[PDB]
């Protein structure tokens, strides 16, 4: 699942095989760092757009400002909705996918952005 | 050693700052600035003469 | 004690768990049968109490 | 307590009673305890030691 997007101005973050439905089992991590001073801005493109009216685990999507799990938790997301943009100058946007046994989605397309 | 004691920071209940400084906290660490922040502070130079 | 340490002594692993005593003083509380297996098919390892 | 300030950057271990009371940063750092003492002289006369 990685894909290390180390030292870009910008680019592409998306889910595994993002066309398709994403695959089951997998609890890949992405990291975002960056350098001394900078602002990082992340871009997120939902590739459906409907409203859901439940909020539920299984399938999440958290952002984290630092190292994993030791971090302070941003917020969780899931569904179909594209999250809002998150700004913060905490400098290590760190964000990890998980998936559960089955019920695969349409995935998710993001893109990361440095200043 | 006897005890695994931590050095942390007081902050008062429910204040915003704790979250947000332990990112800086953590930011700090992670880059080595804590580290040389140690030795520039411990940097006292005598040895142990040898015994 | 091991309270008063949390990891400062506790192991993880069986085998490597071996060699800390293999390498210095330790206790290592494991249990019977695995001990048998160990002290029988290696050396400088002795049951120690009951 | 009183907030008629506000956070303490100073030497504070993160202890529990003080915890109970007190919100607490993550360690920029470990701390532990030890014997502090003088090297002893270790000296006999032995002149007459005997
Ligand atoms: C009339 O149209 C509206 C949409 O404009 C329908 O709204 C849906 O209503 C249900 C509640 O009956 C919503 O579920 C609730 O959502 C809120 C916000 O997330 C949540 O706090 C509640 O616990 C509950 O889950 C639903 O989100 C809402 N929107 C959708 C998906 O259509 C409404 O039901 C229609 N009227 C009827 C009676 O058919
Ligand atoms: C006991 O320790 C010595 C030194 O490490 C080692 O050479 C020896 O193999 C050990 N005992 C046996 C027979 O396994």
């Amino acid at each position: 699942c990685g894909i290390w997007v180390r030292t870009s101005n910008g680019g592409h973050f998306a889910s595994p095989n993002y066309p398709d439905s994403y695959p089951p089992n997998k609890e890949c991590i992405y990291i975002l760092e960056a350098a001394p001073r900078q602002r990082i801005e992340l871009t997120f493109d939902e590739r459906y757009y409907i409203e859901p009216s439940f909020e539920c685990r299984f399938d999440h999507l958290e952002v984290r400002d630092g190292p994993f799990g030791f971090s302070p938790l941003i917020d969780r997301y899931c569904g179909m909705k594209s999250p809002a943009l998150i700004r913060s100058t905490g400098r290590f946007m760190w964000i990890k996918f998980s998936s559960d046994e089955e019920l695969e989605g349409l995935g998710f397309r993001a893109k990361y952005s440095f200043i | 050693l006897i005890d695994s004691k931590g050095y942390g920071v007081g902050t008062p209940m429910g204040s915003p700052y704790r979250d947000k400084i332990t990112i800086a906290i953590l930011q700090l660490q992670e880059e080595g600035k804590l580290h040389m922040m140690k030795e520039k502070w411990w940097r006292g130079n005598g040895c142990p003469e040898e015994e | 004690f091991m309270s008063s340490r949390r990891q400062s002594v506790l192991v993880k692993s069986n085998e490597e768990g071996i060699q800390r005593v293999l390498t210095s003083d330790y206790a290592f509380l494991m249990e019977s049968t695995t001990i048998e297996f160990v002290t029988q098919r290696n050396c400088n390892l002795t049951q120690i109490g009951g | 307590i009183d907030h008629k300030a506000d956070l303490a950057v100073a030497p504070l271990a993160i202890t529990y009673v003080r915890e109970k009371v007190i919100d607490f940063s993550k360690p920029f750092m470990t701390l532990g305890i030890s014997i502090l003492y003088r090297k002893p002289n270790g000296t006999n006369p032995g002149v007459f030691s005997f």
